């Protein structure tokens, strides 16, 4: 039972390292977006003078 | 990069550990092996021959 419980441990650290992974990417993905979006902010701001 | 990382490269720490019990078993096993081989002669001894 031992072997089992620490085997089921040990894959699931793995996994969780992956769902890490996988939340680093989708972070950096929306980081530069928010960049783009400051941007067209920017842009809007500049935009508004008659 | 980072995330293919974390499925590769095999982590060193628990390698050498790994290794080094490997190894000691062996040395032991080896040992106890011989240990072993040099109980039969007892029979030798009891036939007095």
């Amino acid at each position: 039972r031992f072997t089992s419980n620490i085997k089921g441990l040990t894959q699931a650290a793995r996994n969780a390292n992956d769902g890490i992974s996988v939340a680093q990417t989708t972070e950096g993905a929306l980081s530069e977006i928010n960049n783009n979006l400051q941007r067209i902010r920017e842009l809007t701001v500049q935009a508004s003078t008659g | 990069s980072e995330a293919q990382s974390r499925i590769q490269d095999a982590d060193y720490a628990t390698e050498v550990s790994n290794m080094s019990k490997a190894q000691i078993i062996q040395q032991a096993g080896n040992s106890v092996l011989a240990k072993a081989n040099q109980v039969p002669q007892q029979v030798l001894s009891l036939l007095q021959g």
